[PDB]
């Protein structure tokens, strides 16, 4: 059982690694041949914070328009969001603005939002400099981290950080 | 000149260590079948190695083989098989008892193979084990009878488990909103608790893990069909909201599987129709592109099923619309190359054929001893 249940949505373009951030976080698995998410999918994991049990209920969503749910109204009740782009594809980062605008059209105003630059293992292919994405996060009131679902770098830290920040706001 | 036999000369028996055999007197056989099969309750055997009843039976058979007593062999087995059947007709609704005798029947079968004498069943024996093999008798025909029995028993185990789960499925899977932002009753936790109980029973009794994996593959198949079939009848649950709820429910079942190391059972795969139905409910349903996305994605739903769900689809906010006739016809035209079944509903009672593994063990017959609680003191070690 648990003391808090935190609904957290994963949003951002198709291919950026949302489902693998989720599989890495919830069962330490990564798959190179990930199937595209259809509609909304789910996984959960419980962690400790301030000595209390926090169940993270993670809503993993489709980034491909032809795979998306008819409506974004399901964002309601979300206390956290990860807005994910691929550091090796500047377009996925350009699209963060639009993901972000939609989120704030449907989400509660206290939602905690973390901008996540995924695939940091692809250093040789980087298209989004860290400083650029960080200034965007700052200016938009987003927290910010770079992760790699592949080599696991900062995945634990991204989720632990957002869940801890949510705990501080709601407790 | 004569000799009556006289110190009256008598045939004395050689004094040797435990061979791991078990002899009994023909007159005492009903007491044996009675205390070892008929009146034996699974729970008396807590705190011993699983399937001790099967080992004990093979040890008795072994001795019978050794005295060359084929009347004993036939008697014992024929009588044991009938005992077990009788216990199962009486306990036809008892999951624990049924699984108990499945497990033991299978181990007795493994013993008869492992110690058959056929070198093909023996590749994994230690020398000590090889010398516990049957010497005189080839019991192939009985092995066949035991294999037939275990299938009958497995079917009764599935029947029992499905009977318990049935009244729970629709309510848990379709009639219980348990996550936020989407807007006799059972919840999904109660199905999961019931499956834990089944799993624990099967584990505690040392059922072959391949059989356990198959049991849950089979029960998940049932949840798939029962849930999908109810959804194929009802407008009130065909909305995007149910789609998401259902997907969440399915993911909890999947995580349960992983937690019990059951994820490779094939169970997940049997849910693909229900998963696709859940996705279908969530997807856009207006344009040509939308219809192509649906036809590409719904490979485990028949055309009739996809059409039924689109026909049933009922928005929950007036701000959304019912699927149009033209949209359905577009689906129908796109799905023409298909060869789907004539019947709309899935057969919820479909049984996957069970494959029973052969799992020889490292137990040595000459280290096995009967616990007093079985009241088999009238058995004697040889
Ligand atoms: N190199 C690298 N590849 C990744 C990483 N995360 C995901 N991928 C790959 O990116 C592809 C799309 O990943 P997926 O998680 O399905 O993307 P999603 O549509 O955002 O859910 C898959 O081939 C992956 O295995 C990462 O951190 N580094
Ligand atoms: F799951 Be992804 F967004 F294709
Ligand atoms: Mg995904």
């Amino acid at each position: 059982e648990y003391d808090y249940l935190f609904k957290v949505v994963l949003i951002g373009d198709s291919g950026v690694g949302k489902s693998n951030l989720l599989s890495r976080f919830t069962r330490n698995e990564f798959n190179l041949e990930s199937k595209s998410t259809i509609g909304v999918e789910f996984a959960t994991r419980s962690i400790q914070v301030d000595g209390k049990t926090i169940k993270a209920q993670i809503w993993d969503t489709a980034g491909q328009e032809r795979y998306r749910a008819i409506t974004s109204a399901y964002y309601r009740g979300a206390v956290g969001a990860l807005l994910v782009y691929d550091i090796a594809k500047h377009l996925t980062y350009e699209n963060v603005e639009r993901w972000l605008k939609e989120l704030r059209d449907h989400a509660d105003s206290n939602i905690v939002i973390m901008l996540v630059g995924n695939k940091s293992d692809l250093r040789h292919l980087r298209a989004v400099p860290t400083d650029e994405a960080r200034a965007f996060a700052e200016k938009n009131g987003l927290s910010f981290i770079e992760t790699s679902a592949l080599d696991s770098t900062n995945v634990e830290a991204a989720f632990q950080t957002i869940l801890t920040e949510i705990y501080r706001i709601v407790s | 000149l004569y000799f009556q036999g006289a110190m009256q000369v008598t045939v004395q028996r050689k004094e040797k260590d435990f061979q791991g055999m078990l002899e009994y007197h023909k007159e005492d056989e009903a007491l044996l079948i009675r205390n070892l099969v008929t009146d034996l309750k699974p729970q008396m055997l807590s705190g011993t190695v699983p399937c001790l009843p099967a080992y004990i039976l093979y040890m008795c058979i072994r001795h019978a083989d050794y005295t060359n007593d084929d009347l004993k062999v036939h008697s014992l087995l024929t009588s044991t098989i009938n005992g077990i059947k009788k216990v199962l007709k009486k306990h036809n609704d008892d999951f624990e008892m049924t699984s108990f005798w499945l497990s033991n029947t299978c181990r007795l079968l493994h013993c008869l193979k492992q110690y058959s004498g056929d070198e093909g069943f023996m590749t994994q024996n230690t020398a000590k084990q090889n010398e516990h093999c049957l010497k005189n008798f080839d019991l192939t025909e009985y092995r066949q009878v035991l294999s037939d029995l275990s299938i009958q028993i497995y079917q009764q185990l599935i029947k029992i488990a499905e009977g318990v789960l049935q009244p729970m499925i629709v309510s848990a899977m379709l009639e219980n909103e348990s996550i936020q932002g989407l807007s006799n009753s059972y919840c999904l936790e109660a199905i999961i608790r019931q499956m834990n109980a089944f799993h624990t029973v099967m584990c505690d009794q040392g059922l072959d893990p391949e059989i356990i994996l198959q049991v849950f593959k089979q029960l998940f198949y049932m949840i798939n069909a029962v849930t999908l079939n109810n959804l194929l009848l009802r407008k009130d649950v065909c909305s995007w909201s149910t789609g998401m709820q259902l997907r969440y429910n399915i993911s909890q079942l999947e995580e349960w599987l992983r937690g019990r190391n059951l994820h490779q059972s094939g169970a997940v795969q049997t849910m693909e129709p229900l998963i696709q139905a859940a996705q279908l409910l969530q997807l856009k349903k207006k344009t040509q592109e939308d219809a192509e996305a649906i036809c590409s994605l719904c490979t485990s739903l028949s055309t009739q099923q996809i059409v039924k769900i689109l026909n049933l689809y009922t928005p929950l906010n007036e701000f959304e619309e019912r699927v149009t006739v033209a949209f359905i016809r577009t689906i129908q035209a796109q799905l023409q190359e298909r060869n789907d079944p004539q019947q709309l509903l899935l057969d919820a009672k479909h049984m996957f054929p069970v494959l029973f593994p052969f799992n020889p063990s490292s137990l040595t017959m000459d280290s096995i001893h009967i616990p007093a609680c079985l009241n088999l003191e009238f058995l004697n070690e040889v």
